[PDB]
RNA sequence: GUUGCGUGGUUCACCGCGGAGGUAGAGCUACUGGAUGGCCGAUGGGUUACUGACGUCAGCCAAACUCCGA
RNA sequence: UGCCUCCUAAAAUGUAACGGAGGCGCCCAAAGGUUCCCUCAACCUGGACGGCAAUCAGGUGGCGAGUGUAAAUGCACAAG
RNA sequence: UUACGGCGGCCACAGCGGCAGGGAAACGCCCGGUCCCAUUCCGAACCCGGAAGCUAAGCCUGCCAGCGCCGAUGAUACUGCCCCUCCGGGUGGAAAAGUAGGACACCGCCGAACA
């Protein structure tokens, strides 16, 4: 029993009674899934992201990714189609509350020169998208058995029907805002 | 939605499985109904559209059987099979309805095969 | 696919430098994560020329 | 005028039968150029009689055009028995049917305006003439 | 207030309709209010007088055998060659119905600096009851500079009359040279 | 000079038994490319959309949700 | 085409019925292209009276355009 | 100069010219057989490197994508 | 008989969108992943076991013509066969577009509550 989701149904689920007008319990937002991807560009050439980019978010985020293949060629970027240039990993369920737990707890303040977190990024829906810097941040990986340095990039979707009503819901959770 | 997906998604599943698969007069097709709490059985003779014979898990003898959800599923299997026989019905055909041959229609689709109809 | 391919994922627990600890469910072998800097002992989580003439003279 | 692009470069002529269904009252200006019979007004016929309302008005009013020359015509070459092969486009052509309107025109002046394009009707192979906004 | 003595056509088709038009009649129809459509003939030539000196909007008051009627026209079809009228469209009006009608727009004034005017539209639709209050309506110009434009909003429009079309229709546009 | 002059054979497709019209069983009745009309009742419709007849009896045509077909009633 | 032997109205014409079409015409904010005048202005050109993409209000064109259709 | 698709070809089929445009002398051991499952392109909003456009997330979108290969007829029930 | 579940006919006069309302059984969301089974990663989906929570959504009923669809009559275009020198005329067919208007579907069988 993970600690961020009964801290969720015990005084979160009733605030955001009061903030929004709610006339039944089923419309409280809820965030349903955390999609974690890399998107690893320079993987076109060298062909190496199974050593670097799959044995990383499998230790960060607790399963294994999909490696995702590109669907149209392009002669820009050195690129085919049906060509491994993206890794994500889904978090559903418990691991997606341990998850934003531990993102949000250890994880998020050891950014190089942190300071918050911009509230602008919704897109429209509810639904919260930021980046991060490299393969720092998460102690599950170390700094000194990797290879190159490659960030990544979050999306938090909720069931909130617009913007601030996911503003609400990430500010009880613990994402620091500005 | 997820509500709206799955009744969408079910009956795009049943109408590929269908067009290959119709039923007649004399060889009907037993098309199955699955809830989350109960299903529905009926040989539906695509010819007119009548329903000749038909079985559920609401009624009285079904819901007082002891066990799980397979366990009332080849209790409705059993009555349908004993309903098509009063009928002058000995072969049919499977409507899977778009769900997966498997679970509680696969119990209520073997619990026909040893009653008497022969698909 | 839920079996033997995925990685070691069993409860761990974290302690802080400031004393605040929790526990967890981590890839961490030994469940023995320690940080050095949390949610609650980092900060932002709890906090011109004319006045330097004036301060010259 | 001249178009930029056509999809098929050689086509056959096209047909001059029947009276015109669009284009055939004067739906910009005040004063409108009517064909009554049949031919094939070519792109120098028209700027041969644009140029000669324009210098005749000399300054105000408008003139629009709402034909378009966008059909080709071909030539063989000079010294040329029959059939070796359609000839390489050389003019442009739009089909005028009877009841269609070429020219039209505003200018503040019936006299002048009317007068201005009877210099135009002299400068295409049809018989025309100037009809009014009702 | 126009008297119309009309008659019921005995044969319809193409060939009984070239025997009317150069017998000088015109044939047409009446139509509207749920009711079936009746097949009459126009005088021709005092039908073309009504229509050059009332407008297209003039309430009719027609004659069918005796029996008394009123009815507006709701579209014509002038031969592009002839250009006299083949066929009306006449629609019943039982004294006050709001009926979807266009009118004339008609421009008034001048432009002090080289200013060219050029009005787009002739014609805005309006919704109007029956005998025919609504005629041209008259437009104010003074000229400015080429950054106004008048639209179908702003339009002097009187009682009883309600602008149907769209409030961005440019019915006069003024220009530079 | 030209570039052109070549073309191909007239393959004779089209309707080959109209409405009403008795058939044999066997018999090609709609030859096609693709599926100009689809099979309907008694019905095949064979390698190259061929649209034959699986049992005697006449031809008639109809519609079946947008997709014109051919069936024979027996 | 003629002629010998078979078959006998099966040929053809008209009337009624059961049927497939994409010509003529027309239409195109129904597609692919062409294209006229307004309006709005992404871009491009020297802070803009030159270019005017895409959109929108009207009027149009087509053997290899078709929502239609004798 | 043989083969394949369109227009000419006059709403069944067929139809000439040194008439108008284009393809072919292959490819695939899966791009075949079968059983199940899915919906595309384009546009818009948010996102480390990342740009008009790589991968992600959400809206909109009924066929404008796609079909090994030319064109026509088909195909969203999918033949994708 | 019905503010009800299924299966078909039919494939826009039936679609889209907006505004209200409905929970007896039923459909549903919904609580869980020990068991069959499952994800090119994920109990989201598929499958299984449940009945704490609720009509917010789906679904069902009612009401609007905004968009989309249907759409005559009459006229016109074109046309068969004639008359005739072209132009046009006689006779038999007759559109597309637009207009008046239609329209927020209609019917068959089984089950459940009724009766
Ligand atoms: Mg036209
Ligand atoms: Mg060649
Ligand atoms: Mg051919
Ligand atoms: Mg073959
Ligand atoms: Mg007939
Ligand atoms: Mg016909
Ligand atoms: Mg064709
Ligand atoms: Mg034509
Ligand atoms: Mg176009
Ligand atoms: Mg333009
Ligand atoms: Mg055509
Ligand atoms: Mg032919
Ligand atoms: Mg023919
Ligand atoms: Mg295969
Ligand atoms: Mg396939
Ligand atoms: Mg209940
Ligand atoms: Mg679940
Ligand atoms: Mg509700
Ligand atoms: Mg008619
Ligand atoms: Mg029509
Ligand atoms: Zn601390």
């Amino acid at each position: 029993q993970p600690r961020l989701k009964e801290r969720y149904r015990s005084e979160i689920r009733d605030a955001l009674r009061k903030q929004f007008g709610y006339g039944n319990v089923m419309q409280i937002p809820t965030v349903t899934k955390v999609v974690v991807n890399m998107g690893v560009g320079e993987a076109a050439r060298d062909a190496k992201l199974i050593n670097g980019a799959v044995n990383d978010l499998a230790l960060i985020t607790g399963q294994k990714p999909e490696v995702r293949r590109a669907r149209k060629s392009i002669a820009q970027f050195k690129l085919r189609e049906g060509m491994p240039v993206g890794v994500r990993v889904t978090l559903r369920g418990d691991r997606m509350w341990e998850f934003l737990d531990r993102l949000t707890s250890i994880a998020l303040p050891r950014i190089r020169d942190f300071r918050g977190l911009s509230p602008k990024q919704f897109d429209g829906v509810g639904n919260y998208t930021f980046g991060l810097a490299e393969q720092a941040v998460f102690h599950e990986v170390d700094v000194d058995k990797i290879d190159r340095v490659r960030g990544m990039d979050i999306n938090v979707v909720t069931s909130a029907a617009t913007d601030d009503e996911g503003r609400a819901l990430l500010r009880a959770l613990g994402f620091p805002f500005k | 939605s997820v509500s709206a997906t799955r009744r969408i998604s079910r009956l795009r599943r049943h109408t590929r499985l269908r067009k290959k698969l119709s039923g007649t007069a004399e060889r009907p097709r037993l098309v199955v109904h699955r809830s989350a709490r109960h299903i529905h059985v009926q040989l539906v003779n695509d010819l007119n559209g009548t329903t000749v014979a038909a079985a559920s898990s609401i009624e009285a003898d079904v819901r007082g059987v002891p066990g799980d959800k397979k366990a009332r599923s080849v209790r409705v299997g059993q009555l349908i099979a004993e309903r098509a026989k009063a009928a002058g019905i000995d072969t049919v055909v499977f409507d899977r309805g778009g769900y997966t041959y498997g679970g509680r229609i696969a119990a209520l689709a073997d619990a026909a095969r040893e009653n008497g109809l022969s698909f | 696919m839920k079996s033997d391919i995925h990685p070691a994922y069993e409860e761990t627990t974290v302690v802080c430098g400031c004393g605040n600890t929790f526990q967890t469910r981590s890839t961490k072998p030994g469940g023995r994560i320690v940080v050095e800097v949390c949610s609650q002992c980092h900060p932002f989580y709890t906090g011109g020329r004319v006045a330097r003439f004036e301060k010259r003279y | 005028l001249i178009p930029r692009k056509v999809k098929h470069r050689k086509q056959h002529h096209p047909r001059q039968r029947g009276i015109a269904s669009g284009g055939t009252t004067v739906n910009f200006g005040d004063y409108g150029i009517q064909a009554l019979e049949h031919a094939y007004v070519t792109n120098r016929q028209i700027e041969s009689a644009r140029i000669a309302i324009n210098r005749h008005i000399k300054r105000g009013g408008k003139v629009w055009i709402n034909i378009f020359p966008d059909r080709p015509l071909t030539k063989k070459p000079a010294e040329t028995r029959m059939g070796s092969g359609k000839g390489s486009p050389e003019w442009w052509v739009a089909n005028v049917k009877p009841g269609r309107v070429l020219f039209e025109l505003s200018y503040p002046n019936e006299g002048v305006a009317r007068a201005a394009l009877t210099r135009a009707i002299h400068k295409l192979p049809i018989k025309a003439r100037i009809i009014t906004r009702e | 207030s126009n008297q119309l003595r009309v008659t019921v056509r005995t044969e319809t088709g193409k060939g009984a309709s070239r025997r009317a038009r150069r017998a000088g009649k015109i044939p047409a129809v009446l139509y509207g209010h749920g009711a079936e459509p009746q097949h009459l003939e126009l005088p021709g030539h005092d039908y073309a007088a009504v229509l050059r000196h009332s407008g297209t909007n003039a309430v009719l008051t027609l004659d069918i055998a005796g029996k008394e009627q009123l009815a507006l026209t709701k579209a014509l079809h002038i031969h592009p060659i002839r250009r006299t009228i083949q066929h009306a469209d006449l629609l019943v009006v039982r004294r006050g119905e709001k009926v979807v009608v266009e009118v004339s727009v008609v421009v008034e004034g001048q432009a002090g600096p080289d200013t060219l005017v050029t009005q787009e539209t002739n014609s805005i639709e309006i919704e109007a009851e029956a005998l025919s209050i609504p005629e041209q309506l008259t437009v104010s110009i003074e000229g400015a500079e080429p950054g106004t434009q008048l639209t179908a909003g702003q339009i002097a429009l009187p009682a009883g009359v309600s602008l149907i079309s769209d409030p961005d229709l440019l019915v006069v546009n003024v220009v530079k040279a | 000079s030209s570039r052109n002059g070549r073309d191909s054979a007239a393959q004779r497709l089209g309707v080959k038994r109209y409405g009403g019209q008795v058939v044999k069983a066997g018999e090609i009745l709609v030859r096609q490319r693709g599926t100009k009309f689809h099979p309907g009742v008694n019905v095949g419709r064979g390698g190259d959309d061929t649209l034959f007849a699986k049992t005697a009896g006449a031809v008639e045509f109809g519609i079946k949700r947008g997709r014109k077909t051919v069936s024979i009633v027996g």
